[PDB]
């Protein structure tokens, strides 16, 4: 009758199973109210995700312009040359690790280079001004990406703490309980019962012999 | 009990019965019981001591015609600390809540180690008042036991989400349960507070948090002590 | 001198008649009483007193008692009872005035690993100091495993009066030990089931200072020449010496350092408190204080170099 | 992992001009490579993008993003398995030729459906 531990019915394992089962209760509690945190910081990254869409893709229409502006300055497109300066990254993501909800969320930080900005140094001076917004839509996306991988380790760890808790819900509570109904209320009762039985038994014959034995003292005090 | 009887039933003094390691008597009962061949009942125990047990509770409360009365405070040692064992159990059905004294607070050295989240005073509420001890006793003790329960669990959560994840609530709450249980719990074993002085001690320990959410103190309470 | 001058032994092996099994503790008692009627502070040490309970509950089985829990005689509460209230320091009796004790240590051999045997559970209602065992401890070979969450000693306000007039922190530095104790016994089994990611620093040293602790003070060889009797002053300064590392690192982390890269650089004084236990008691009271508080001054130096 | 800029291998020949005015490509002397694909929308075979896609997000070990803006179905198809491991490569859809419609965005398709 379901699912049980098979352990031995001893009054040591019966608490230890009613320990087992306070520390898992404790345990579902603990990383429910956990995996609420993680699951209202992933509602709200997935609102961040959702409007750092649109606003990503005007910073990027905005960003094309400027360049396109450039370009207009420059006579014909940046083209090669622009293609020719991929020797050096201005822009990069720079490592780092902060702890969102106390999970270890990698989130990239954009950082800009800031020993070289040469692969805007050629034509017509708007270059540097398309380099810099540019550089402002690098920095957007570079945030929208973060947002973007945040989700994706919060929705990983999310979904093992909320099937971890699950389990212990369904299956190691729902289990540890029936093991311990079975030890005390069955085995321990029908110990006590034949302990019961026995000693009640060694009454009958203590009594029945003490019996005998009056009777025997009142016949020879009557004879 | 029959000296407090007498006392407090014929003399009309109120008498305080203090009936310290319960258990120890129900050891004694067990032994008397087997001594006259009766066969044990639950855990060794005889099965009539909750008649027993009545007795010698019941022989307290106050009376229609005599001024005096009778509070008892029976004191037992629970046997590997558990509830289900049958002193407690009885004891629990006889007598009105229970006072709880906690292994967890006294490793931490707080005296006394009283656990106050399942220790209840059934009729607590009989006891408080505007002519007995003070108008705010029953919400302040209510807004202390809320807020406790709130620190248990962020500090739970403190090891689990962090410190900085949690609510300002929360971070209100460890430091509340840090000055409670080590100012206010924490009481001196020959330091004697009165009712009043344990009440604003209380009040001190509540004025660090916000109005908004001392939500279980009335607001006519609330804003008559919290507000200055 | 040899100890036996001192000692005699009730020796009672378990083929021996259960009888003599039960008049073994009554035997020995008595000898300890009468070396206290001399003014004579002298320690009774019984094996086994379970041994002496399950004779007593055998005896009772060939006389037909009628058990009280698992078989045991109702009196069994009352037998050790009436044999431990035979110990305390007593004034003996006629003249010339004196003053003799008889400290019963006497041992419990658990049924099933629980205390939910009826012996300890009878034991535990007369001892004043009960020094369980703790087999999470015992398995792992940490010795002498004593389960520090539920052994006590109920002699520790009677002790203030000794503590003030030699060692006057003691009762504050045992506090701080056990509170640091039970803080990091929770935040364990918190972290059994989250992990060690998400505590605070704080939490951190309280975990460290903690397994620290359990490690290399209340752990102790006892066949070894150095550790084999720690004296009270070595062990009073060793609590100082934990709990200073506690405090000091509390407070530097309280001052924004990392608790990894105080850790780092400050594993050489980890290490002297460590080895702290290393110090050959032979080597006298000043000796060994004198040491101790030269580690103790050179953990402050190094926590403020560090903490800057 | 160690720091990189954002490839544009996915993205528009005007996406990827505009990400190396920004300096988002740095080149690799070991291998004559770059730190960006050729955006080559239009002209460069399917097979080819999505080789390119997996040795970015794969075959390179740097924190490198990527950038799918407009991307044809050569990524969209791939982008379903993807995004598992987003570091070292991490993923995203910029603007390009083609309107960067939310209809095709995997992240944001699922984002939505995990609601």
């Amino acid at each position: 009758s379901g699912n049980r531990e098979q352990v031995f019915p001893t009054r040591m394992t019966l608490g230890l199973m009613k320990t087992k089962l306070k520390g898992a209760n404790q345990g579902y509690s603990l990383l429910k109210r956990k995996s609420e945190a993680l699951t209202k910081r992933f509602r709200d990254i997935t609102k961040r995700i959702d409007d750092a869409k649109q606003k990503m893709g005007r910073v990027m229409q905005t960003a094309a312009f400027s360049l396109a502006e450039v370009s207009y300055a420059t006579g014909e497109n940046i083209g090669y040359q622009v293609q020719e300066s991929v020797s050096t990254a201005r822009f990069k993501v720079r490592a780092r690790q902060e702890n969102v909800s106390g999970v270890y969320l990698s989130q990239f930080e954009s950082y800009i280079d800031p020993e070289i900005n040469d692969f805007r140094l050629t034509g017509l001076g708007r270059g540097g001004q398309q380099v810099q917004r540019a550089k402002e839509i690098y920095s957007r996306a570079v945030e929208t990406l973060v947002e973007l991988a945040s989700l994706q380790t919060a929705f990983i760890i999310l979904d093992e703490v909320i099937k971890v808790t699950n389990r212990r819900v369904n299956a190691i509570e729902h289990v540890i309980i029936p093991r311990t109904e079975n030890t005390i209320a069955y085995i321990n009762s029908e110990l006590d019962e034949l302990d019961r039985e026995e000693f009640y038994r060694l009454k009958k014959v203590q009594e029945k012999k003490q019996n005998e034995t009056a009777k025997l003292d009142a016949e020879m005090k009557l004879k | 009990l029959t000296t407090a009887e007498y006392l407090a039933y014929q003399t009309e003094r109120h008498v305080l019965t203090i009936l310290t390691d319960m258990s120890s008597y129900a050891d004694a009962l067990r032994e008397v019981s087997a001594a006259r061949e009766e066969v044990p009942g639950r855990r060794g125990y005889p099965g009539y001591m909750y008649t027993d047990l009545s007795t010698i509770y019941e022989r307290a409360g106050r009376v229609e015609g005599r001024n005096g009365s009778i509070t008892q405070i029976p004191i037992l040692t629970m046997p590997n600390d558990d509830i289900t064992h049958p002193i407690p159990d009885l004891t629990g059905y006889i007598t009105e809540g229970q006072i709880f004294v906690d292994r967890q607070l006294h490793n931490k050295g707080i005296y006394p180690p009283i656990n106050v989240l399942p220790s209840l005073s059934r009729l607590m509420k009989s006891a408080i008042g505007e002519g007995m001890t003070r108008k705010d006793h029953g919400d302040v003790s209510n807004q202390l036991y809320a807020k406790y329960a709130i620190g248990k669990d962020a500090a739970a959560m403190k090891a689990v989400v962090g410190e900085e994840a949690l609510s300002i609530e929360d971070k209100l709450s460890l430091e509340f349960l840090e000055k409670f249980e080590k100012t206010f719990i924490t009481q001196g074993a020959y330091e004697d507070r009165t009712v009043f002085e344990s009440l604003d001690q209380a009040w001190s320990l509540l004025r660090i948090y916000p109005k908004e959410m001392l939500n279980r103190i009335s607001p006519k309470i609330l804003d008559e002590f919290y507000d200055r | 001198e040899p100890i036996m001058k001192r000692t005699t032994l009730v020796a009672n092996t378990s083929n021996m008649p259960v009888a003599a099994r039960e008049a073994s503790i009554y035997t020995g008692i008595t000898l300890a009483e009468y070396f206290r009627d001399q003014g004579k502070n002298v320690s009774m040490i019984a094996d086994s007193s379970s041994r002496w309970a399950e004779a007593l509950r055998e005896i009772s089985g060939r006389l037909g008692e009628m058990p009280a829990d698992q078989g045991f005689p109702a009196y069994l509460g009352a037998k050790l009872a009436s044999f431990y209230e035979r110990a305390g320091k007593a004034v003996a009796l006629g003249s010339p005035d004196r003053t003799g004790s008889v400290s019963i240590v006497a041992a419990v051999s658990p049924a099933g690993g629980d205390f939910s045997d009826p012996v300890t559970t009878a034991t535990l209602g007369i001892t004043q100091v009960f020094w369980g065992l703790d087999k999470k401890l015992a398995q792992r070979k940490h010795f002498p495993s004593i389960n520090t969450s539920v052994s006590y000693s109920k002699y520790t306000n009677v002790l203030n009066k000794f503590y003030d007039s030699n060692y006057p922190e003691f009762p504050v530095l045992r506090d701080r030990m056990k509170e640091i104790l039970s803080n990091a016994e929770e935040l364990e089994q918190v972290v059994q089931l989250v992990g060690k990611s998400a505590l605070s620093d704080s939490d951190k040293i309280t975990l460290d200072v903690a397994t620290l602790i359990k490690e290399d003070f209340l752990q102790q060889n006892g066949y070894s020449t150095y550790d084999a009797f720690c004296p009270i002053w070595k062990t009073f300064d060793m609590m100082r010496a934990f709990i200073s590392y506690h405090d000091e690192a509390q407070k530097a982390v309280a001052n924004g350092a990392n608790w990894s890269k105080l850790a780092d650089s400050t594993g050489d004084v980890k290490h002297a408190v460590s080895s702290s236990k290393f110090f050959e008691p032979s080597r006298g009271e000043k000796e060994v204080h004198g040491e101790f508080e030269k580690l103790l001054s050179t953990m402050q130096e190094r926590f403020a170099e560090s903490t800057d | 992992a160690e720091k990189r800029t954002l490839i544009a291998v996915i993205a528009d020949e005007d996406t990827t001009t505009g990400l190396l005015l920004a300096g988002i490509g740095q080149i690799t002397p070991e291998t004559q490579e770059k730190n960006f694909f050729v955006y080559q929308e239009g002209k460069t075979t399917k097979e080819e993008i999505t080789d390119k896609f997996n040795h970015f997000t794969e075959e390179r070990d740097d924190i490198a993003i990527l950038l799918i803006n407009q991307h044809i179905a050569e990524n969209i198809r791939a982008r379903v398995d993807s995004f598992t491991n987003a570091f070292p490569a991490i993923l995203e859809i910029p603007s390009k030729d083609h309107p960067y419609d939310p209809e095709k965005d995997s992240v944001l398709k699922r984002v939505r459906k995990l609601f």
